[PDB]
């Protein structure tokens, strides 16, 4: 339960398969929804309940309440911390594009990368994290761009 | 039945490798949170 980045693993499938990614900061993991489906997670021998979680937003938290905060400024360039299967974690720094919506405008990062690396963090440049990449959209020319998607802090 | 691996600490690295474009897209959010271009 150490803050930092972790992999969210199966083994119910072939051997050991990555299917996603995640955040644990003050005590509390948070993933994308479809990642886990809101299933309970083992973290070695203790066990994470779901807290929080939802489907629209496509995102869900354990052991707590939403921590994470921070957003993008609209502005500067930011980094995706990824975690791509059976990979090193890698950062790559991109300027985001934007999403927008009939509800409003949303930051977007255009890196392409496997399923299983939904839910890897981006990050500004003092290391907070704006949101969980991995929900997204395919373009026209077949690019994979994902929104920086957020939760709310209660 | 799922289970966690620690990967890295969340920091920012000096001098990262830079790439990706910034597409400006006109997308819609449907209940089951899937996005899609309008
Ligand atoms: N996480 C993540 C990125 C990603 N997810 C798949 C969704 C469909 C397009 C191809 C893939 N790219």
């Amino acid at each position: 339960t150490t803050d930092g980045v972790y992999r969210v693993m199966t083994r119910r499938l072939l051997g050991s398969t990555q299917v996603g990614v995640g955040v644990m900061q003050e005590g509390v993991f948070h993933t994308m929804w479809h990642v886990t489906k809101g299933a309970a997670l083992r973290s070695g021998e203790g066990r994470l309940d779901p807290y929080w979680g939802d489907v629209k937003q496509d995102l869900v938290s354990y052991c707590g309440p939403w921590k994470l905060d921070a957003a993008w400024d609209g502005l500067s360039e930011v980094q995706l911390l990824a975690v791509p299967p059976g990979e090193r974690a890698k950062n790559i720094q991109t300027l985001p594009g934007i999403f927008k919506t009939k509800d409003g405008d949303i930051g977007a990062v255009a890196l392409d990368y496997p399923a299983g690396t939904s839910g890897s963090p981006i990050l500004d440049k003092c290391g907070r994290v704006i949101g969980l990449y991995g929900n997204g959209v395919v373009i026209k020319n077949g690019s994979y761009v994902s929104a920086i998607t957020q939760g709310k802090r209660e | 039945d799922m289970y966690i691996e620690r990967a890295g600490d969340i920091t920012w690295e000096k001098d990262a490798e830079v790439t990706g474009n910034s597409p400006r897209l006109d997308v819609a959010l449907d209940e089951s949170g899937d996005f899609s271009l309008v």
